[PDB]
Order: structure tokens, then sequence, then C-alpha cells
């Protein structure tokens, strides 16, 4: 999270760390959308051109998570996938589309003050909210500055929060040069806007949950996918249309859990 | 129960950067 | 291509 601030105990109880066992480490984050189901970027699980490619066994998942360092002794969680599930029309090849993947928590987690689910949109909500200028908040433990490295300026101690506006679809196609599909959306203030923040390295898979003024709920409007850097006056992150693909999302849940 | 953070909503606490969220849907001043 | 990119990470 480029230009953001440190979280607070309980403010995103659905943020999970995609921590591989050994090289004991963290590739990303995801979100709690069931008793036992977690969803994320696909790039976060299957990237060939960098021969990224994991399996249940490969990874282990953690929850209850505030400090990105330690061992959250009795507020944190962890279980390993029972099965990972990607989306059979994903473009790691072209622009990384349908950048979505889900994982049937090998076993089920029981929620608390520190672990609690996120709800998925409905065209209604998918549509009152997914609009130019209406901010959304992105979290994680990702890289405080463009791909570089420092318990400082590299990565945070604790969980990073940023809230960003949606970008007029036109303007979005003119930050990049990548063939952007009606399935991806862009966040982040303008050059001129005079304020900055963004999502960075290992922020990926990390959520784009917004809050619906109708029912005071938190709706995972997005899923972190890409950028051409970190906090460029001139570009906007690109997130996944969690609702466009809400279709699929359903099928695998209702067919394997 | 989803979307309802049990350390705020679930007992009407308001996270210090959430109010900033609202003033975009109804645009401040 | 994830967000720091083409070429692989640092």
């Amino acid at each position: 999270i480029v230009e953001g601030s440190d979280a607070e105990i309980g403010m995103s109880p659905w943020q999970v760390m995609l921590f591989r066992k050994s090289p004991q480490e963290l590739l990303c984050g995801a979100s709690l959308i069931s008793d036992r189901w977690v969803l994320t970027a696909a790039h976060c699980l299957l990237y060939p051109p960098w021969d990224k490619n994991f399996t249940e066994n490969d990874l282990l998942v953690r929850i209850g998570k505030h400090s990105r360092t330690r061992y959250e002794r009795n507020i944190e969680k962890i279980s390993m996938l029972e099965k990972i599930y990607i989306h059979p029309r994903y473009n790691w090849r072209e622009n990384l589309d349908r950048d979505i993947a889900l994982m049937k928590l090998k076993k089920p987690v029981a929620f608390s003050d520190y672990i609690h689910p996120v709800c998925l949109p409905d065209r209604e909500t998918a549509a009152s909210l997914l609009q130019a200028g209406y901010k959304g908040r992105v979290t994680g433990w990702g890289n405080l500055k463009e791909t570089w490295t420092a318990v400082g300026k590299g990565q945070p101690s604790v969980l990073q929060v940023v809230n960003l506006p949606i970008v007029e679809r036109p303007v979005c196609k003119d930050s990049t040069r990548i063939r952007i599909t009606d399935n991806m959306f862009c966040a982040g203030y303008k050059p001129d806007e005079g304020k900055r923040g963004d999502a960075c390295e290992g922020d990926s898979g990390g959520p784009f949950v917004m809050k619906s003024p109708f029912n005071n709920r938190w709706y995972q409007m997005g899923i972190v996918s890409w950028g051409e850097g970190c906090d460029r006056d001139g570009k906007y992150g690109f997130y996944t249309h969690v609702f466009r693909l809400k279709k699929w999302i359903q099928k695998v849940i209702d067919q394997f859990g | 129960d989803c979307g309802l953070r049990p350390l705020f909503e679930k007992k009407s606490l308001e996270d210090k950067t959430e109010r900033e969220l609202l003033e975009s849907y109804i645009d401040g001043r | 291509l994830d967000p720091r990119s083409k070429y692989e990470p640092f």
C-alpha cells in the first residue's frame, strides 16, 4: 500500500495472508467469503512466464492478522487449502483477465472479533456503488514504495489501508496501453487531484471492499490484479470485477462445497 | 452477518477513515 | 503481471 496508513484491530476481519510454507513466506492476501472459502487474484496462484504455480500443499493461509511480522498468538488463524480453484478463461498470457481464483479451505474456520466474512455484490449494490469518484478501500501489507526494499520502506510492520475513487472508464484506457476489458476496473486519484496513494507489491489478491450506505455492510467490489509500478502521477491500479465474474464464483461453491 | 465487522458496525464503532468514504457517494461541499 | 513490472521481481 503506497501512501496509506496503519489499520486498526478489527477493521478488515476478512483479510487473509497468502503465505507459502517454505520458502516460508507471503505472496499475497485474500478475503473470507465463507466459513471455509477464500478468493483471490489468479496471478497470485498460477503464473507461468515466472513459473509461478502452486497447489494446496504448496500454501498455507492465515487470518486474525494485524502485524505482518509475528505470530498473532490467539487472535490469528491458519488452515491450508483443500483445493485451489482458478477461472478457466484467465489471461496470464494477455492482460491477466478474469484474474480470479478461489480456495476451498481444506477445513473450516470459525469467525471472531478478529476473523469475519465479506459479502459479495448484487447488481443493485454492484451498481449503486461501482461509479466514477465513489471511493473504495484497498488493504494489505504490500510494499510501501515502488518495487524496492528497506522493517521500513519495504514493507510495513502492520496492515495498510488506502481508499481510492473509481476512474472514468475512458481515462482508464489511457493510463495503460494494455487491452483492458469490461471485466477489470481502475482505482486511484488523478495526477492533478493533488493527493496520492495506491497498492503495491504483495498487495495483490488483496481486497477492494467498499461500503453500501443502504445496509452499512462491506461489499467486496474488487480484487487486486495489476499496475505498471506504484503511485505514478498518471496511472491507476486495475482490479477485478468481482460481480461480473460473480457468476462463476457461485458454480464452484455450489459444486464442490 | 457478513460485511459487518464485529468491532465497529456490530456495535456502532466508526473506523477513523470510513467517514471519508461516505462523502464521495453524496459528495461533501 | 501483478503490480512492480515483463521481467520478474526484485
